[PDB]
């Protein structure tokens, strides 16, 4: 019975994880399209730092203490250098290996143990499929949050409330000993990170029309 | 780590016939323990109405480790304890060899009895003088029991007697 | 299974493409290196852009990409 | 084998050679020397006088077009369109641009396994024969589809 | 470093009856071990159903080095213990050496009574004492069971026991 | 620096019956070891179906050394241990001995038990009563068994047991 | 089943290399004819030694790290003397050996049993004929690598940008003891090894026409 169950549930999930792969296979240029990442890439191939925010803070830490804010915003990961722009293809990908291993302890022999079987794999396929949404679902909420992330950091940064990376180049000439010769050193490191700034002076708002 | 008095399965993949003990192999198929080994022996009971397997030398993979978790065997798709196998291999010839002797004997001794009231007295030799000594060695080998012979072919479950780590 | 049919026949495989070559001068459809330009576009395995497979055998069923990500679809459940 | 494909998809030599046989017979003229192949279609086939639009017939001759054209690999794909001369050049030069930008966009409709495409049309300004007594029923009066066979 | 209890092939090219124990040796030809010998000898069961080899001392090339690790035979591509060899050895001669013997008393005895009832009487004399003593001498040497011999041209299957190193 | 059991050949050139132990010798003629010879014994088996030679004492030139490597002998290019000699030595002698004997008592009896129903006579006499001693000798007697011989002009193989230097 | 595959692998491995040494002594003297080590040789029997150049280096050591250079020049063995110049022999050519001793007593007797050995005995052809592939590839990378070096080093060495090795002799007269004599001794001693030069004031450019 509960075998029956749990090799349903194996094969759903494994079925479920081919279709939603091969479908998004199937619709592919939009998907980059949509999940560009190298014009968020800064200009020394930089990946800009996460940044998260909230509104209406309310936090009551017991009987006689109640704190509220405006808004609150925090930053994820720090900014660090990167060579090739990142994809969706180690975001949204499910693994699929096909189960062909069939071997279960108790094989139905009565009609009702062959229709329980039956159930069993049917509720199986369907539990497999369930938890494979699942999985697709956060996945896919933890790749658009990064991007809104991106994004956040770059439009902020263009508000002007953090402080934009700082970049130090130093440049050497011909180096090495008489067996081994480097044309030009060039250094390249980041000396201030990206943070925010509390100076209320420093803020400059927008106005659409 | 094993639950004291579960169920697992493996597969026997040769046979023997209960006549000779021996080293006996079988391998766990599923399961949290995938491509165990597992060797041991057998017994032999006073009478053939079942036959089990004493398997204590499991062999996990992975690491050079061997436990030596002891449990038997129980028939699959039965939940019982026999064994698949033939039981009458040698009923009806030590039957008949005792019968046939004794057969001898009587017809050499009575055709030679009622003939008060050359072929025929010749008969009556042969008969009467070959029964007997094929009657005691009849008796002498009739106590040879029927042996047993598990399969290749066939998996088998195996109920734990106690934990492992 | 015959790559250059309707033709004169294969003449061989060019390995510096991986290609089958006909009695007529024409490249065939047909590869035979690996070592040629494919078009591959759906994988098998697990662990797929992480660390991959993990060597060790674990006692529990669920295997962990080498990067520390876990692969519990790789992975059986209960 | 039953994972790396042994050869592309939908491939059958057979089927190249019956339909470019065919293409021969019904008229189009297919050229193939070297990795480098052209497809050349009379105006009159296509077209009405000087006229950029289809009738309904010509798009089965561009599915089998685009059947055909499926089986290779490609990476770029010129097309050009030649007229006879009409009244200017800017005419016959306009006509021959929407010409091949209106075929250019079907075939990218269609599943035209490429990365680029070019058209462009010239009028009359290439001529292909001496003979110009026909108007758009003259062979000079075309359309021209080149490429090379990308490995 | 060998798994505990798992399979390897071997190529047995000596023969010998299962007569007199003594050494004999066989080669493994596959798996790590690349053209290892392999010396022991044999055990006599009760019965002829069956014929195994015990096998421990391993000499493996390379480096003088002598393991012991000790394991049986089984029969390849057959997984089963069984030998190809004979095993109706020795009852006919027996049998018919009996018989005659008991034949021969029964004649002359028979033949010595029918009498109330002289080349005659010397197949009585012939049959009635010569039976005895073939028939006493038979009864003691009946007792020779039937023996095995292994042939020089058959391979074996060798299921490990123990771990090496 | 010798493996543990393997093949080697030597030249007899000597031989002896199985019936009276004795020092024997042998010549390795290939191998590493070149003109050494081998001297030891033999055994006496209960059953006729083999024979094989006892070699201990190893005396190899070079040093006035003697290693003392047991080894045997096997039949040459037939892998196999038994004798090639002859092993019908005493069966129809001690057989012909007993039923002559027995036919004596018979003769002797029989014919003076059927007188009621003189050379003839003389002839009674003396089967019936010299039957009886030599029946009685022959049986003492009886218990002979058929020896086995080897012969001084057959190579033999030998394989090794322990290893030496 | 597994010795049928193996004894065709090492079947396939033997006939291909015999085929490819074949074939390369069929065609030979092409070979030494672009192959001249001794046309290279320098005037005192000395090997000149061999250079690598890598081009648009960059590695990254971690994020605020990376280290960048145009052209990079690597000694990979020093000049020494020799008595012959090389030849193609001692990188193309592979050994050859016929393993012609199948150990089978385990002839395939059933019909799937021949068919199973067969198509093992196959797999085992084509692998012995990729792995020689695979060896022949590594030689000629390898012998390339070299031919490539030792070229380098003389483009160097005309464009002034490496030490040419400064040699010299010490010869002594009449030698020996009244009963062995040596007639003109001679002993070549090398000072200067072969190394970059580091001023590059001195680089001397050239433009073709």
């Amino acid at each position: 019975k509960e075998t029956a169950l749990s090799v349903g549930a194996q094969a759903g999930l494994a079925w479920r994880a081919k279709i939603i792969d091969e479908q998004l296979n199937k619709q592919a240029r939009n998907l980059d399209a949509i999940y560009d990442f190298n014009s968020l890439v800064l200009e020394h191939n930089i990946l800009p730092p996460v940044l998260l925010e909230g509104r209406n803070t309310l936090n009551l830490a017991d009987a006689q203490s109640i704190r509220i804010s405006d808004r609150t915003y925090k930053v994820a990961k720090q900014a660090h250098f990167i060579t090739t722009p990142p994809t969706w293809r180690q975001y949204l990908w499910m693994d699929y290996v096909k189960p062909e291993a069939p071997n279960v302890t108790l094989l139905p022999k009565t009609k009702a143990e062959k229709e329980i079987w039956c159930i069993y794999t049917e509720r199986g396929w369907k539990n497999g499929i369930d938890q494979a949404n699942t999985i697709l679902e956060e996945n896919i909420a933890r790749i658009k949050e990064d991007f809104g992330g991106m994004i956040l950091y770059r439009k902020l940064l263009a508000m002007n409330m953090v402080s934009p990376p700082y970049v130090s180049h130093t440049d050497l000439g011909v180096t090495g000993d008489g067996s081994e010769i480097h044309i030009d050193d060039r250094v390249l490191r980041i000396t201030a990170l990206p943070e925010l700034n509390v100076n209320s002076a420093e803020w400059r708002a927008a106005v659409a029309k | 780590i094993i639950k004291t008095g579960d169920i697992m399965f493996a597969v026997l993949d040769t046979s023997v016939n209960s006549d000779e003990p021996g080293p006996i192999l079988a391998t766990i198929v599923t399961g949290k323990l995938k491509g165990s080994k597992l060797i041991g022996s057998f017994n032999l009971p006073s009478n053939a109405d079942k036959m089990v397997i004493t398997f204590n030398t499991m062999s996990i993979p992975g690491a050079e480790k061997t436990i030596s978790i002891s449990a038997y065997a129980i028939d699959p798709n039965t939940a019982r304890t026999a064994l698949a196998s033939r039981t009458n291999h040698h009923y009806l010839m030590r039957y008949g060899s005792l019968f046939a002797s004794s057969f001898l004997q009587g017809f050499g001794n009575a055709f030679q009895s009622a003939n008060t009231t050359s072929t025929l007295e010749n008969a009556v030799i042969g008969l009467a003088t070959v029964g007997k000594a094929w009657s005691q060695q009849a008796q002498q080998l009739f106590n040879t029991p029927t042996t047993v012979e598990v399969y290749s072919g066939t998996g088998l479950g195996i109920l734990f007697t106690q934990d492992v780590t | 299974d015959g790559c250059c049919s309707k033709m004169g026949g294969i003449n061989y495989c060019d390995s510096s493409a991986g290609r089958l070559v006909c009695n007529n001068g024409f490249y065939s459809t047909c590869y035979c290196t690996r070592h040629a330009v494919m078009d591959l576009q759906f994988l098998m395995g697990c662990c797929l852009w992480h660390g991959g497979v993990y060597p060790q055998l674990n006692s529990s069923g669920l295997v962990v990409c080498n990067d520390g990500y876990v692969s519990e679809e790789c992975s059986l459940q209960k | 084998v039953p994972k790396l494909p042994c050869r592309v998809d939908g491939a059958c030599d057979a089927t190249i050679i019956k339909m470019m046989t065919d293409l021969n017979k019904k008229g189009i003229k297919v050229a193939s020397v070297g990795q480098n192949y052209l497809i050349s279609i009379p105006a009159s086939a296509l077209f009405a006088d000087q006229s950029p639009r289809l009738n309904w017939a010509s798009y089965s001759l561009l599915n089998e077009i685009a059947a055909f054209l499926k089986q290779f690999r490609k990476i770029a794909i010129t097309v050009t369109s030649y007229s006879s001369k009409y009244v200017s050049v800017k005419r016959e030069r306009a006509l021959t641009l929407a010409r091949s930008r209106v075929v250019s966009e079907y075939l990218w409709s269609q599943g035209v396994d490429s990365r680029i495409i070019f058209t462009q049309g010239l009028g009359s300004d290439k001529p292909i024969t001496s003979y110009t007594l026909g108007g758009d029923r003259s062979p000079n009066a075309r359309v021209e589809i080149t490429f090379r066979r990308a490995v």
